[PDB]
């Protein structure tokens, strides 16, 4: 913009999971990008370049981090998939906020489910917070702005 | 009992109707296979004359089916629920071979097999087997082995004709609905419209060019020799 | 209706003119194949005498065609639009085999497709 | 939480091995995580994404570190497996503790056995403690909280 916005003020909301204020707060969000797979072809007589063709649109997994929370609803949802193969996909909204705490821009993440859950190593000789990490697979996203 | 992990079983039988069990002829595995595979083949006759752009295709036969899977035997002691045995896997493989491979002097052949696991139910014969021995105790007792298997399919001939309910040879009845004509119905039953005067004579019809919409007709078979 | 994702269908028939449908003889897939493939063959007669430098190859006949493709059946619960069934894929495969494989006692053969 | 807990106060307990206080104290614990293997499929006519399907749940080995202890019961158990192929799996509990030294949260590790044992290199010119390391394989874990 004339002065572009910073990246440290944002909100993560879930649809299909009971809401709690402690499940909307995260330390970091990553994975909001996309790419197109292509193929190459050489045409006889054309020596200046090879041709390139698109094939598929590709998205990476969405990664969320925060300090450990013991009564999380999101984690209970993750456990049902992890332990029993019960899968029930959800939708999600990522919001980048302005100074009035209203959205500048949002991302609509469609049909997501859990593929990973972990907690970082313990160390008796270091002063650190216990950090939790969750990774989700989804089909695509759209933006609103 | 949804939560129970079911295990694959193989039972041996004496007769071709699968009602008389071989005594002590049931095998139960301790580890399930990963997957299994089926095979289906249909054969056609494809002779054609020279100068033509396509052949006249005629159905010939349906060939027998095939099932394949792999097994693992292990008595090392890291799988929950089982115990280590003094002789390892010696009695597991000897009981498995007695069921599926060994010649039976009462019937002058190997055994009939029924294979059941969950939704699967298959009857037939063993064709092929390979067993490879992998780990051993210091005195030469084996504790791990891998087996590959191929099973053919068996149908008794009285049951084949009941499953192929083969029907111009049998008798038929229909009810007349509005919109039906006698030469169109004769074409769909016999393959030719020309038998309409024999159908009308066998039913006592005089005004067959107008059928009333509640009549039940018979359609007799064509004569042979 | 440009925006509709069309799904592949297979119908069974009773006669060689393809006008009389088998009752309950239509299969519709839930996931489309990735690709499909055709094959074409033409045969010639190539006899020649010794001492010569070429043959005038002659037309013999055109052989029948061939189509190939692959299918996937899945009722795990991650594909949008479908439900998980109590018996999984048991009724999907049994209906698929009844259409394309099973012998029909009315015509003494398998079905036209 | 409002203030998330730190990670430097924890306890490791074993079931099936004679207890000694010196076998419950560790410098570091790692490996408490999980993931799901997936497969991909391309559906003809769908050009926005590929489909992904779950196949299996996967767990990493559990790793424990401490200073060298010469009379350990855990090591005697490790030696029977390492030297003679005598395997007898055990269960284990990992506890993250609060200020009253009671559990905040625990992990139930099921059917574990030893796959590795080592001691770090000696160096005549450095002032260092001798460190021992043990790695265990297990089937799965559950959490209680």
């Amino acid at each position: 913009t004339y002065y572009p916005p910073s990246s440290f003020h944002f909100l993560v909301e879930f649809t299909g999971i009971d809401a709690k204020n402690n499940d909307h707060e995260f330390q970091s969000v990553s994975g909001l990008s996309v790419d197109i797979d292509t193929e190459e072809f050489a045409e006889g007589g054309e020596n200046r370049f090879k041709h390139k063709f698109p094939v598929k649109t590709k998205y990476p997994n969405l990664v969320l981090k925060r300090g450990v929370l013991v009564d999380s609803k999101v984690i209970s949802w993750c456990r049902d998939a992890i332990e029993d193969f019960e899968f029930k996909p959800i939708d999600l909204t990522v919001k980048l906020l302005n100074e009035e705490h209203q959205p500048l821009m949002t991302w609509n993440v469609v049909h997501a489910y859990p593929v990973k859950w972990s907690v970082e190593d313990f160390n008796a000789q270091e002063s650190k917070m216990a950090i939790e990490s969750v990774e989700l697979s989804y089909n695509y996203f759209k933006t609103i702005v | 009992s949804e939560g129970k992990l079911e295990k694959l079983r193989i039972v041996a039988y004496k007769d071709s109707k699968f009602s008389d069990e071989v005594e002590n002829g049931e095998f139960i595995t301790l580890l399930n296979p990963e997957k299994y595979k089926f095979q289906y083949r249909v054969e056609q006759n494809e002779d054609q004359a020279s100068g033509t752009s396509s052949a006249p295709i005629r159905f010939n036969k349906i060939l027998p089916q095939t099932l394949e899977f792999d097994f693992l035997f292990d008595r090392t002691g890291v799988i929950a629920g089982y115990e280590v045995t003094e002789d390892g896997i010696i009695n597991d493989i000897d009981h498995f071979k007695k069921v599926v491979y060994d010649y039976n002097g009462e019937k002058h052949k190997p055994n009939y097999l029924m294979i059941t696991w969950g939704s699967l139910l298959f009857k037939g014969y063993l064709k092929e087997m390979d067993i490879e021995y992998k780990l051993f105790r210091p005195d030469g007792t084996p504790i791990r082995a891998m087996a590959t298997t191929k099973i053919g399919e068996f149908v008794e001939e009285e049951l084949r004709t009941a499953q192929e309910n083969n029907q111009p040879d049998m008798s038929h009845y229909r009810t007349v609905k509005e919109g039906d004509t006698l030469p169109l119905m004769t074409y769909r039953i016999y393959g030719d419209s020309k038998y309409y005067l024999e159908v009308a004579k066998a039913n006592g019809l005089t005004n067959f060019r107008r059928l009333k919409t509640g009549t039940e007709l018979i359609f007799p078979p064509l004569q042979k020799q």
